[PDB]
RNA sequence: AAGGCGGCCCCCUGGACGAAGACUGACGCUCAGGUGCGAAAGCGUGGGGAGCAAACAGGAUUAGAUACCCUGGUAGUCCACGCCGUAAACGAUGUCGACUUGGAGGUUGUGCCCUUGAGGCGUGGCUUCCGGAGCUAACGCGUUAAGUCGACCGCCUGGGGA
RNA sequence: UUCUUCUAA
């Protein structure tokens, strides 16, 4: 039941955390696809794009660091 | 797993959530996971084994759905 | 003695021993109390009747400082990562924050080698 | 035993009570199928018993009871590499008969002549509170505590 | 291609695949000798050195314990440039091509249906599992063959000794 | 926790 799919973009975008924040825990670690049952393409691009928000400081890289 | 204790609250219910968000998180696991080193050998080897134990239970629960047992 | 109203909890929870440290939230100390300082050895002092006693004596040497708010960190797996807690609650303190503050690495330095037991 | 758990047998009450648990007392005390010696020592020991206290004696006799009956005990376990005592609730038939072991194995050991005499003092000690049978009391609830880790 | 490759960003760079065409016209396949690549450990020179850790030391354990366990800890692990050229370097299966019933997937293109939803119908690459014929000493292999054939190469000839 | 070995036809 991939979103990516269904909506049909060709890059997701690091600059939309709200979308991004909708793929990360609580502790902030990056949900696996069995859960949110993201088709493994656009499994790739959320990854590369989490971890490009986590160095912008847009997303944390965990819940406890300060 | 950082847990604000609600309003009017009782200890026990807060617990159990800390309880649930750690399992949820994989801290426990995860410790034990890095106490000693792992080969990559054995890092591939177990995660194969865990691969083929997904699989061949699938196809043994499958096929003792079909047959009878009295 | 300086009167202190909120409070943190530190537990360092490990497989051999259970370390509760009371501190202030600037990280200040006022008081601590371990398993194998409860007059545990060995095997008894990595049990989790071992840390709810040792969070007794604990809360005890931090009754004059006048702590009635206090939050929890929580750091190690270990047989007192939670009977700690219910402990320290029946101390009577009103709990404010669980946190979980285990120290996880993203594959850093290596881990020792496998104990060939 | 490993089938089945059994159903026991009954028991008389005694001759001159009507309890049951002063009868399970003077079996306790019987050796080689002497009974009626053992009637006769318990019918002594709780004649002068009564005496030193003026009570009933099937009441006095229960309050040198209640001090000698265990509440925890320990078993040995042993999971690891070691002997575990872990600490064991004791049903409250087994508190009973735990107890009346402790009054006669005491009674036994000890010096007065009669054994109805080393009995009665023994009574008269443990409702007073002392006395080795109350000794054995306290050395199974110093292991229970001694070993309250493990659960 | 194998060894192998795991944060993120840039620069340089190799290969694969797909869709339609266009084009060259057998230009192909394999390969002794040859040459190149080739894990870890090791070696040389120069750095670096947190963690880990042969050696070594101490503690235990034990009849002994030059071990497993513990507390330490040096080469080493890391980087540059050379050398070594070996592994259960394994799919224990050389490469290339053709044909031969199926099923459930994974991944990656692409065409088509009204995408009337993540669907419906196809068509390529790669990959996993089960299994038919057939094969095999059996185990099993089974369109990614160990089936049916063709081309070339490497290799085997009782166990030791080796 | 440690826990070894047993010839002859
Ligand atoms: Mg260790
Ligand atoms: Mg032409
Ligand atoms: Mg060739
Ligand atoms: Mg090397
Ligand atoms: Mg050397
Ligand atoms: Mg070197
Ligand atoms: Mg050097
Ligand atoms: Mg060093
Ligand atoms: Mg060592
Ligand atoms: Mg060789
Ligand atoms: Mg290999
Ligand atoms: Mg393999
Ligand atoms: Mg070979
Ligand atoms: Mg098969
Ligand atoms: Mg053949
Ligand atoms: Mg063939
Ligand atoms: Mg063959
Ligand atoms: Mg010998």
């Amino acid at each position: 039941f991939c979103r990516f799919t269904a909506e049909g973009v060709q890059e997701i975008d690091y600059k939309d955390i709200a979308t991004l924040k909708n793929y990360i825990t609580e502790s902030g670690k990056i949900v696996p696809s069995r859960i949110t049952g993201t088709r493994a393409k656009y499994q790739r691009q959320l990854a590369r794009a989490i971890k490009r928000a986590r160095y912008l400081s847009l997303l944390p890289y965990t819940d406890r660091h300060q | 797993p950082v847990i604000k204790v609600r309003e009017n609250e009782p200890f026990d219910v807060a617990l159990r959530r800390f309880k649930r968000s750690c399992e949820k998180a994989g801290v426990l696991a995860e410790v034990r996971r890095r106490e000693f080193y792992e080969k990559p050998t054995t890092e591939r080897k177990r995660a194969k084994a865990s691969a083929v134990k997904r699989h061949a239970k699938k196809l043994a629960r499958e096929n003792a759905r079909r047959t009878r047992l009295y | 003695r300086k009167q202190v109203s909120d409070g943190v909890a530190h537990i360092h929870a490990s497989f051999n021993n259970t370390i509760v440290t009371i501190t202030d939230r600037q990280g200040n100390a006022l008081g601590w109390a371990t398993a194998g300082g409860s007059g545990f050895r060995g095997s008894r002092k990595s049990t989790p009747f071992a840390a709810q006693v040792a969070a007794e004596r604990c809360a005890d040497a931090v009754k004059e400082y006048g702590i009635k708010n206090l939050e929890v960190m929580v750091k190690g797996p270990g047989p007192g990562r939670e009977s700690t807690i219910r402990a320290l609650n029946a101390a009577g303190f009103r709990i404010t924050n669980i946190t979980d503050v285990t120290p996880i690495p993203h594959n850093g330095c290596r881990p020792p080698k496998k104990r060939r037991v | 035993p490993r089938r089945r758990v059994i159903g026991q047998r009954k028991i008389l009450p005694d001759p001159k009570f009507g309890s049951e648990l002063l009868a399970k007392f003077v079996n306790i005390l019987m050796v080689d199928g002497k009974k009626s010696t053992a009637e006769s020592i318990v019918y002594s020991a709780l004649e002068t018993l009564a005496q030193r206290s003026g009570k009933s004696e099937l009441e006095a006799f229960e309050v040198a009871l209640e001090n000698v009956r265990p509440t925890v005990e320990v078993k040995s376990r042993r999971v690891g590499g070691s002997t575990y005592q872990v600490p064991v609730e004791v049903r409250p038939v087994r508190r009973n008969a735990l107890a009346m072991r402790w009054i006669v194995e005491a009674a036994r050991k000890r010096g007065d002549k009669s054994m109805a005499l080393r009995l009665a003092n023994e009574l008269s000690d443990a409702a007073e509170n002392k006395g080795t049978a109350v000794k054995k009391r306290e050395d199974v609830h110093r292991m229970a505590e001694a070993n309250k880790a493990f659960a």
